[PDB]
This record gives structure tokens, C-alpha cells and sequence, in this order.
């Protein structure tokens, strides 16, 4: 908000902003255009089935294990515990559109929280897409990947069975698919034990997630430097605007409050820019989640290294807050023997 | 460079579903693609095995699926229905059949057999004519 | 008002963002130390005998009542020059302190009075600092002081070995040594005496006349003040929008009782923003907390121009009992209240939207609102808000024995557009 | 470097900077950051093995 920020309760200051021209109103038309844009990438992000697929009751996927990354009926919510745990690990996440007046005036230590710096026109919005139902897109996709097998990203979902699903797969390798057949147990079992592992060593460390807490890390600083920089002098008489109109007579106080004005929507263009900059960098990396989407989960990626270290099987999708987290079964050649060829 | 230099592989890069070809057309500061793209139309539903054993020896097939109607198996290739009597070209013997789960019986005749069976029908003919009477 | 931030007429089907409301506030309040006596000045600028340039007097003022609206006329002040404050708003700030330093000087030589000007009555006799803060009166002495005789009474210097650091004064007169023999004696080469008198009659030439000269300095935002303006106190209001100035500082918002403890010396409290926030009235002592009402961004959905002109308006993240506050007369700056005695209130979870309708079937989504909710123009007509759907739920049957196979299938054509090249400029 | 390019060699130049906050602190982050990116496109093109 310009005017609160600028010239926060003074009318001659309003007056004289408004004297300067079209500044505000180009950041405004800025800003509603990174925000559309930015509702637009998570829209585009996870809307490429038509239909939420309903999972099945039956949880007996050929001895595969599976209840990590399904939703968990128990739960209120539809999550599964996989991303319950990346949901409350990133305890960090957006709280702008919860603090209401009451919280305001709720007096916690004089007032130090975010309410304060909240108070100088800056404003959070919420995002249009919830958690419930992203959570619901992610459990659509796997429902789709899990039984239709890769064909429901072309029109219409055919029901597979999950063994020669998987012979399919080994047979897009390199790999004739009959091995399968005698390995299912062991597969099974090494299958149950890496996704038992995935969550140990993500419950492990606490290194795992910068991904995302730098992004909210470096919003967070950028405001926090916004807000701090108002107590810059700028080269006036005081940082306050209203001493200035009652100190000092209207025909030598305007080349200093001049100077204030034209400090402060400095910086605030700075800030713009970088947030500019900021969202270029997201979208290109928002651009190459969605081929990864599209590509490594809806069919298999014959590229090398694109869909995880080593010849790629499959994939899983799971959401994040602001992000996705990505779970590549890949396979991976074991000790070997040399001998003579010809 | 891709799409219309020739056929991509790449799901979901050169139109919707299946990829053929894409032709270019110009426009006022931009380019417009044409994409032609292949997509199944309605389906059926079959029983399927895994596997089929016959002489105590278990078979495959390279590609497509085994199917039945519940009177006679077939293989047939994945994006399109087209039953056929079993294939040499989607038969091939590992180990016999008693580790793999949901296999079934019947006889084998994958054009290896017809070269006992029938291919050689004229050939079996012609040694019955002796051998018979 | 979309039409006037739009610039256009016909404004297209959507969600457009206008100028955010305000909360009027109501009355003022001003809480100044309430004293009886008025300000000693006349002693000082109606002395008997005043100052020399090398012992000026110095007098501090405090506890009293500043009030120059007699200091006007009488002592008519001649000098304009108060570049600090200006002075026609003299009696709008609260001084802490405020000191009088008065001498005579000589009528020609007045602007050395001023900050950063050399020579030998600003440098060896008395300097004003850089950021000083405060100003001189300047004005000319031919009838009192001057006498036919010569008025030999105030004495100057010309010489020292040093420029002397501002608010510096010296008492001692020493017969000077400038050179390697040490000169202490009566008299020699550059052996002279340090302050001489001055020679001043009326018959001399216009602008050699006697000035009394006086400064007068004063720091702001330091302390509870102890002498300012005449203006009458009022009654406290509580939890109650009021435009408040205390001691010179002017703002808006609403008093709350706050619970922390200051110390006997501090007045003001600051926070983070370099904003005050916590105050101490005056004149009963608890402690005042500060803060402005609350505010918020304003939305409009509507339909095309094309269709008709039924609109909805939804306020950005504001408590829903808390807006009915809003719904008053004379109240707002936003003077479009005549939609705020509207219609059913629905909230959501950024704010609450006045002039729909909550619908618990589920279409498909054309405007954006937020947390899942969107708007459309439908049935009679109006607008609804309601629930997105998501799509249509299919369950599909799993099964590790069956297999779906298409049998027929179809070639369809499908375009895409994308941006080769921007057009080219320069400037 | 915030000092010598702007107010070099100059106590009260620096001492009128000293007035306006955290500018060069904001730039000697971007700076920085851009660094050890660009450190960071090195390490990722060229240590696959
Ligand atoms: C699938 O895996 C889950 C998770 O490992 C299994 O749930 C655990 O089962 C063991 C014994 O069956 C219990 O001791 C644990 O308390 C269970 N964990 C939780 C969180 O409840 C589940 O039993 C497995 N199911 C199958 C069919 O293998
Ligand atoms: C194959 O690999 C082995 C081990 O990496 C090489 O070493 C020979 O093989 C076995 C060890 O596995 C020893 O018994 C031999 O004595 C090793 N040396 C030689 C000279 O045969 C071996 O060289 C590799 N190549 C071949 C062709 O065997
Ligand atoms: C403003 O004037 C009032 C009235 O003189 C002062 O009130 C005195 O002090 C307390 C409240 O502050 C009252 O209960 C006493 O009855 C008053 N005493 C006298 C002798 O008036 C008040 O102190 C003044 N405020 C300031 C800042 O000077
Ligand atoms: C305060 O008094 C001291 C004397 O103790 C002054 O210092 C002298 O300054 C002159 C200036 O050239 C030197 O020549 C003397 O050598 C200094 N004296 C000593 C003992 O070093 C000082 O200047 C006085 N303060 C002011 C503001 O004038
Ligand atoms: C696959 O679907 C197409 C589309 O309906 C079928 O084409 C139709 O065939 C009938 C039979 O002669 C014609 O009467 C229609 O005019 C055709 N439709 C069109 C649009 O030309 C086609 O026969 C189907 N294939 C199979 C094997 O059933
Ligand atoms: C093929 C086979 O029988 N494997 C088993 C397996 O349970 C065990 O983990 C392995 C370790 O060497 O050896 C044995
Ligand atoms: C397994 C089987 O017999 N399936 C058939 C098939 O024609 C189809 O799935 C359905 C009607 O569409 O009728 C039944
Ligand atoms: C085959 O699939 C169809 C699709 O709905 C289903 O109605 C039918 O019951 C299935 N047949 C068997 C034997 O499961
Ligand atoms: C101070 O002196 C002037 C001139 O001598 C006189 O006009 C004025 O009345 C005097 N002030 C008071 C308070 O008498
Ligand atoms: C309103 O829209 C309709 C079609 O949506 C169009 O035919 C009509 O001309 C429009 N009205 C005006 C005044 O242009
Ligand atoms: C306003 O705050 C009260 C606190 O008791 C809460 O119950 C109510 O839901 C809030 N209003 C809105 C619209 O959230
Ligand atoms: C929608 O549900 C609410 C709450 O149960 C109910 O009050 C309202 O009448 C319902 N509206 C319709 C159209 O069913
Ligand atoms: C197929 O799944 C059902 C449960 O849905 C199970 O009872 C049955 O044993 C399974 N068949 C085979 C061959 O595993």
C-alpha cells in the first residue's frame, strides 16, 4: 500500500503524493501481476488430470507395501504420514492471512510480533489453492499411476495389474521382464525397506529441507529489511514526517520531505525488483518441476539422469509447503563378474 | 529442432497423448504448431495371466499381454485389440513352472510347435499316411 | 470507482483491487504541563548592563510558561533568522531546556553571529557548533548604550594561539609570547594585552553603532519538557480514535492501558520501525499505548459492462464483527457507504464478502477469491459465491486378474501458440 | 567494498553514509550470493564423477 507507506497519516503528504504521478500505481499493476502469475504456476503445477480418482479400498498391491504414501483414513485430513512429516517439519509457513485484529491488539509483549511490521501498509495474501485439496490432486496422481498404469495421462485410465506393470517397466530397460516373476519377494521386501529408510533419514537430519526454507527464509529477510529501512534519515531533519510539517513553515520543508519521498520509493523499487528477479528464477524452476511432473511420473524417461541416479523406474509426487518433493525408484546394478568375449 | 524434425518419445512434449508429427505456421511476433496426436478410443475388459505353462515350462511374451474370453487365450500388443494364436515372436522358455503366481495351462502354439504341429500340417500329413495304416 | 482507477468504461468480467478505506477518527486531544507562572524574560532582555563578546551571560529557563505572543510587540525582535524552527510555530513544540546567551557586539560584524563564519570575533571569542539549533536576535544600541563619551565598557579580542572548540568561554588575560624568546614581561614583540575596549560613539560611521546581540538554544525529544506553549489540556479518552499531541507530537489512533514499566528519566517508547508506540501522559503517570486503526485492501467482483451492473465487494482480511463499526455515518473516508447497509454477510478466510450467497452444490471456477472460494454471475440474477470443484470423483476398480485393452481409436489435432520476439524499440 | 568506492579516504563521508541503513549490506549479500552460485553452476557441471 503506497500511501499508508509513504505518507502514513498525514493529508498534505497524500496530497503531495498523489501530485507526483503514476509510481504506486505501476508497483500495484506489479504486484497483481506476480501474484496471478504465481496462483498460476501451482495451478498449472498439479492440474494435469481432469478427474479425482478415487483410491480403492483393497490395499493389497501384489505384496508391495504401500501405506506410507497412501492417505491415511485415521487421520482427519487426507495426508499421508510421509506428508504429515514434510508438512510440520517446515514449521516455518505462512501465518499472514491469520493474525486478525484481535491478534493485533492481543498485546503478547508490546506488540513485537509480526503485527508490527504488519502495520506499515505491507499485507500477506493467501493462496487460492488449500492444503485439503492439493493433497487431493497429489493422492489423484498416485491413484492414477498406482492401477491405471501410464495410459491415464492419454485420455482414459485402463486398470493394470501391478506385476506386469513392472515387467513393462523392466522391459522399457534393457532388462527381459521374466526375471520378475522369480524375484517378487526379494523386490518386495527391498522395495518395503528403502521406502521404511526414506523416512528415517528424512526424520534423521535436520540439513534435508533448505530447499524450501531458504525461499521463505529470504521473503521473510526481504520484508524485515523493508520494514528496518524506514528509520533511514535519508539526509532530512528527522526520520518522522509530522515533526517536520510542525517544526518547520510549507515554502522550506518541501525539498526535505521531497527528498524523503523520492529515498523511499527508491527503496521500494528496489524491492519490487528483486522480487521480479526472484519470480523470473521460480518460474523457469516451477517450468522444469512440471516437465519432471509430466514426464518421470505419467510414462518412463528413457533420458539418462533425469529422473533420478541410474537407469529410472518410476516415480512418485508428494506435496510440500510451496514445493514438491519428488521419489524416484531407480534401478541400480550390483557386483559383477568379468569374463572372456568375442 | 524436436517435434517436427522428427517422432518424439517424450510423453506430453509434442501434444497431448501420443505423438506423430507437427507442422509450423507463422504469426505476428509468434509461431503456431499444429500437433497431430493419436489417442485410443473405448475399451474392453479381458482376463489376463502372467504366464502360460504347458510341457512343465513356463513361456513369456516380448511384448503385448496374454488374454482370454474365457474359452481361449491370445496375445495381443498393448494400444490396440487384435487376439491372435500364440507367437514365436512372443515366446521364450526360462525355467519350468512351478515358482511364478497365476499361471494356467493350455497347449502351446507358438510357430516353433506349428514346426511339429502345423505349420508342417501337409509334412504330418504326408508321415501319417504310412505311419497311420 | 473501478471505472475511475480503470480509466475505462466498459470494465471486463473479473476481480479488480481499489483504493483501500480508512477509519475516520473523531475529536483531539492535546496534554501539556500546566503551569502558572509566566517566563522571566523580561530581566533578561531588559538588563541594566549587558554582556561582553568574551563573557557573555548565560541563563537556563525552565518552569514556566513560553509565551511569545507578547514578545511580539514588545522586545520587537528584529531578526527574522530562526532557520532551526521556524519561528511563527514557536509555540507548537515542548523545549526541554532553553538557555539565553547574551552579550553586545559590535553592529557591523552581526552575521559572524552566524554558524561557520571565520574571523576574529567568531573564532578567538566564541563559536557556535555545527548542528546548533536555536537562533539570534540582533538589534542596534545608539540611545542606551552608546554615550557622547564613548561606551568603553565591553572589551574584544584579536589574537590567540589557538581556534578555540564551540560553548568554550575563558576568563584569564595574559601578556602574549610569539617567538622563541620567552616574552612574559609587560610589553614586547607580540607582547600585548588580550581584550580591549571598544570605542564607540554615536558620530561614527552607520553601522559601527553598538548591537546587543542575544542566542537562544534548545534541544528537542530529550525529556518530559518543563516550558512550552498556553494551550489548555482535556480529558483522556480511552480505546478511541482521537488525533493526540503530546509535547509536539502529533498523531492518530486509539489509547490502550499498557502493562510495562518505564524508568524515572525515559518518556518515549520506540519499537523496531522507529515509531512511538508507548507514551506517559504528563500529567497522570501511567503508561499509554499507541495504535492506529485498523485498515485493508478493497476488491471489487463484477460482472462485464456488457451485462448489468450488480457488483460485490469484499474487504481484505478484516475480523467480520469488527466491520459493522465501519457501517456508521461520517465514519469512513471511503463515502460509498451506501453498500455497506447492504446485504447478507459471508465469511471466508481473508476477510468476509457483503452481497452474495453461500451455495453448497459445486461449479466449476471463473473468478478468483481465495482458500477455494470463487464467484460467478448466475441465478432472477445475482452472484454466488461458492465452493471450487475440483472436478468429478471416478473411482476406478483395481484388480490383479483383469486387463482393459482399447479396441478402436482416433487422430485429433491439437494447437499451441508461443512468443518468438518481442517488438524492437529504442530511444 | 560499501566504503571505498563511494565515501573512500574520508571519515565524515562516511559518516553521512553511516545515516542511510543497510543499502550496502543488501548489496554485499546479493554480491556474495551471486558468488557462490556461481561457484555452485562449477561444482554442478563438473563433479558427476
Ligand atoms: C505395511 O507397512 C506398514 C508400515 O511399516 C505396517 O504398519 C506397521 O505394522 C507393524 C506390524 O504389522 C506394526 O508393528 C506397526 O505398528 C505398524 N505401523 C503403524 C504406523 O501402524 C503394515 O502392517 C504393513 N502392511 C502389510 C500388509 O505389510
Ligand atoms: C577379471 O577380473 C579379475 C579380478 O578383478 C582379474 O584377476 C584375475 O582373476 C582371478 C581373480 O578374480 C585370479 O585368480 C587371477 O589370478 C587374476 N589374474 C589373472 C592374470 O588372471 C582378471 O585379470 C580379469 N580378467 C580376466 C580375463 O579374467
Ligand atoms: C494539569 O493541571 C492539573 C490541575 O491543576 C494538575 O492536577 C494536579 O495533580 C493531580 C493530577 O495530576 C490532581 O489530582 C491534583 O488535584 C492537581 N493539583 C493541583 C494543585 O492542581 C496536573 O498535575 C497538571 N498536569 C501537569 C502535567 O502539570
Ligand atoms: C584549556 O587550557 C589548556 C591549557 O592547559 C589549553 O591548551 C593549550 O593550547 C595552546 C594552543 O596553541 C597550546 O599552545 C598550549 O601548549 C596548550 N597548553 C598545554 C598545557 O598543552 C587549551 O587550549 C584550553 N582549551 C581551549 C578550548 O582553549
Ligand atoms: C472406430 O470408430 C469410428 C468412428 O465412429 C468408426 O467409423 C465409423 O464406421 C461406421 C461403419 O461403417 C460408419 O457408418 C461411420 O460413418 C464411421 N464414422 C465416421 C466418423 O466416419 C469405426 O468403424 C470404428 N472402428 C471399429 C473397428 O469399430
Ligand atoms: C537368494 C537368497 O537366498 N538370498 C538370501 C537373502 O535372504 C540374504 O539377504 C542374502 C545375503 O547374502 O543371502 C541369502
Ligand atoms: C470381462 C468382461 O467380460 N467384460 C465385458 C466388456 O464387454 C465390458 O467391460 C463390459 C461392458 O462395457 O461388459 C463386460
Ligand atoms: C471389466 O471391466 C468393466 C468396466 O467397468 C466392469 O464393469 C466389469 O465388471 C469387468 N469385468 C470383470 C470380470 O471384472
Ligand atoms: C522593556 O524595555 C522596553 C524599552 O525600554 C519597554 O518598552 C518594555 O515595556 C520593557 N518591558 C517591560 C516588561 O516593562
Ligand atoms: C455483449 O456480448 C454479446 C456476446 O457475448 C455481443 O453479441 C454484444 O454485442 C455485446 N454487447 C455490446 C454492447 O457490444
Ligand atoms: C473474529 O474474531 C472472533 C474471536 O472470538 C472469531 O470467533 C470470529 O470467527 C472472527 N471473525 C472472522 C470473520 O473470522
Ligand atoms: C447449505 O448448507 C447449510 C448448512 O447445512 C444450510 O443452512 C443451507 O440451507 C444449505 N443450502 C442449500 C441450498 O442446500
Ligand atoms: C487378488 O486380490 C484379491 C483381493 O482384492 C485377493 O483376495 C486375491 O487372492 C488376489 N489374487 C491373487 C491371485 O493374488
Amino acid at each position: 500500500d503506497c500511501t499508508m507507506y509513504i505518507c502514513g497519516d498525514s493529508t498534505e503528504c497524500s496530497n503531495l503524493l498523489l501530485q507526483y504521478g503514476s509510481f504506486c500505481t505501476q508497483l500495484k499493476r506489479a504486484l497483481t501481476g506476480i501474484a496471478v502469475e504465481q496462483d498460476k504456476n501451482t495451478q498449472e503445477v498439479f492440474a494435469q488430470v481432469k478427474q479425482i480418482y478415487k483410491t480403492p479400498p483393497i490395499k493389497y498391491f501384489g505384496g508391495f507395501n504401500f501405506s506410507q504414501i497412501l492417505p491415511d483414513p485415521s487421520k482427519p485430513s487426507k495426508r499421508s504420514f510421509i506428508e504429515d512429516l514434510l508438512f510440520n517439519k517446515v514449521t516455518l509457513a505462512d501465518a499472514g492471512f491469520i493474525k486478525q485484529y484481535g491478534d493485533c491488539l492481543g498485546d503478547i509483549a508490546a506488540r513485537d510480533l509480526i503485527c508490527a511490521q504488519k502495520f506499515k501498509g505491507l499485507t500477506v495474501l493467501p493462496p487460492l489453492l488449500t492444503d485439503e485439496m492439493i493433497a487431493q490432486y497429489t493422492s489423484a496422481l498416485l491413484a492414477g499411476t498406482i492401477t491405471s498404469g501410464w495410459t491415464f495421462g492419454a485420455g482414459p485410465a485402463l486398470q493394470i495389474p501391478f506385476p506386469m506393470q513392472m515387467a513393462y517397466r523392466f522391459n522399457g530397460i534393457g532388462v527381459t521382464q521374466n526375471v520378475l516373476y522369480e524375484n517378487q519377494k526379494l523386490i518386495a521386501n527391498q522395495f518395503n525397506s528403502a521406502i521404511g529408510k526414506i523416512q528415517d533419514s528424512l526424520s534423521s537430519t535436520p540439513s534435508a529441507l533448505g530447499k524450501l526454507q531458504d525461499v521463505v527464509n529470504h521473503n521473510a529477510q526481504a520484508l524485515n529489511t523493508l520494514v528496518k529501512q524506514l528509520s533511514s534519515k535519508f539526509g532530512a531533519i528527522s526520520s518522522v514526517l509530522n515533526d517536520i510539517f510542525s517544526r518547520l513553515d510549507k515554502v522550506e520543508a518541501e525539498v526535505q520531505i521531497d527528498r524523503l519521498i523520492t529515498g523511499r520509493l527508491q527503496s521500494l523499487q528496489t524491492y519490487v525488483t528483486q522480487q521480479l528477479i526472484r519470480a523470473a528464477e521460480i518460474r523457469a524452476s516451477a517450468n522444469l518441476a512440471a516437465t519432471k511432473m509430466s514426464e518421470c511420473v505419467l510414462g518412463q524417461s528413457k533420458r539418462v539422469d533425469f529422473c533420478g541416479k541410474g537407469y529410472h523406474l518410476m516415480s512418485f509426487p508428494q506435496s510440500a509447503p510451496h514445493g514438491v518433493v519428488f521419489l524416484h525408484v531407480t534401478y541400480v546394478p550390483a557386483q559383477e563378474k568379468n569374463f572372456t568375449t568375442a | 529442432s524436436e517435434c517436427v524434425l522428427g517422432q518424439s518419445k517424450r510423453v506430453d512434449f509434442c501434444g497431448k497423448g501420443y505423438h506423430l508429427m507437427s507442422f509450423p505456421q507463422s504469426a505476428p511476433h509468434g509461431v503456431v504448431f499444429l500437433h497431430v496426436t493419436y489417442v485410443p478410443a473405448q475399451e474392453k475388459n479381458f482376463t489376463t495371466a502372467p504366464a502360460i505353462c504347458h510341457d512343465g515350462k513356463a513361456h513369456f511374451p516380448r511384448e503385448g499381454v496374454f488374454v482370454s474370453n474365457g474359452t481361449h487365450w491370445f496375445v495381443t500388443q498393448r494400444n490396440f485389440y487384435e487376439p491372435q494364436i500364440i507367437t514365436t515372436d512372443n515366446t521364450f522358455v526360462s525355467g519350468n513352472c512351478d515358482v511364478v503366481i497365476g499361471i494356467v495351462n493350455n497347449t502351446v502354439y507358438d510357430p516353433l510347435q506349428p514346426e511339429l504341429d502345423s505349420f508342417k500340417e501337409e509334412l504330418d500329413k504326408y508321415f501319417k499316411n504310412h505311419t497311420s495304416p | 470507482e473501478t471505472k475511475c482507477t480503470l480509466k475505462s468504461f466498459t470494465v471486463e468480467k473479473g476481480i479488480y483491487q481499489t483504493s483501500n478505506f480508512r477509519v475516520q477518527p473523531t475529536e483531539s486531544i492535546v496534554r501539556f504541563p500546566n503551569i502558572t507562572n509566566l517566563c522571566p524574560f523580561d530581566e533578561v532582555f531588559n538588563a541594566t548592563r549587558f554582556a561582553s563578546v568574551y563573557a557573555w551571560n548565560r541563563k537556563r529557563i525552565s518552569n514556566c510558561v513560553a509565551d511569545y505572543s507578547v514578545l511580539y510587540n514588545l522586545a520587537p525582535f528584529f531578526t527574522f533568522k530562526c532557520y532551526g524552527v521556524s519561528p511563527t510555530k514557536l509555540n507548537d513544540l515542548c523545549f526541554t531546556n532553553v538557555y539565553a546567551d547574551s552579550f553586545v557586539i559590535r553592529g557591523d560584524e552581526v552575521r559572524q553571529i552566524a554558524p561557520g563564519q571565520t574571523g576574529n570575533i567568531a573564532d578567538y571569542n566564541y563559536k557556535l557548533p555545527d548542528d546548533f539549533t536555536g537562533c539570534v536576535i540582533a538589534w542596534n544600541s545608539n540611545k542606551l548604550d552608546s554615550k557622547v563619551s564613548g561606551n568603553y565598557n565591553y572589551l574584544y579580542r584579536l589574537f590567540r594561539k589557538s581556534n578555540l572548540k564551540p560553548f568554550e568561554r575563558d576568563i584569564s588575560t595574559e601578556i602574549y609570547q610569539a617567538g622563541n624568546k620567552p616574552c612574559n614581561g609587560v610589553a614586547g614583540f607580540n607582547c600585548y594585552f588580550p581584550l580591549r575596549s571598544y570605542s564607540f560613539r554615536p558620530t561614527y560611521g552607520v553601522g559601527h553603532q553598538p548591537y546587543r546581540v542575544v542566542v537562544l538554544s534548545f534541544e528537542l525529544l530529550h525529556a518530559p519538557a518543563t516550558v512550552c506553549g498556553p494551550k489548555k489540556s482535556t480529558n483522556l479518552v480511552k480505546n478511541k480514535c482521537v488525533n493526540f499531541n503530546f509535547n509536539g507530537l502529533k498523531g492518530t489512533g486509539v489509547l490502550t492501558e499498557s502493562n510495562k514499566k518505564f524508568l524515572p528519566f525515559q518518556q518515549f517508547g520506540r519499537d523496531i520501525a522507529d515509531t512511538t508506540d508507548a507514551v506517559r501522559d504528563p500529567q497522570t503517570l501511567e503508561i499509554l499505548d499507541i495504535t492506529p486503526c485498523s485498515f485493508g485492501g478493497v476488491s471489487v467482483i463484477t460482472p462485464g459492462t456488457n451485462t448489468s451492473n450488480q457488483v460485490a465487494v469484499l474487504y481484505q482480511g478484516v475480523n467480520c464483527t469488527e466491520v459493522p463499526v465501519a457501517i456508521h455515518a461520517d465514519q469512513l473516508t471511503p463515502t460509498w457507504r451506501v453498500y455497506s447497509t447492504g446485504s447478507n454477510v459471508f465469511q471466508t478466510r481473508a476477510g468476509c464478502l457483503i452481497g452474495a450467497e453461500y451455495v453448497n452444490n459445486s461449479y466449476e471456477c471463473d473468478i478468483p477469491i481465495g482458500a477455494g472460494i470463487c464467484a460467478s454471475y448466475q441465478t432472477s440474477q445475482s452472484i454466488i459465491a461458492y465452493t471450487m470443484s475440483l472436478g468429478a470423483e471416478n473411482s476406478v476398480a483395481y484388480s490383479n486378474n483383469s486387463i482393459a485393452i482399447p479396441t478402436n481409436f482416433t487422430i485429433s489435432v491439437t494447437t499451441e501458440i508461443l512468443p518468438v520476439s518481442m517488438t524492437k524499440t529504442s530511444v
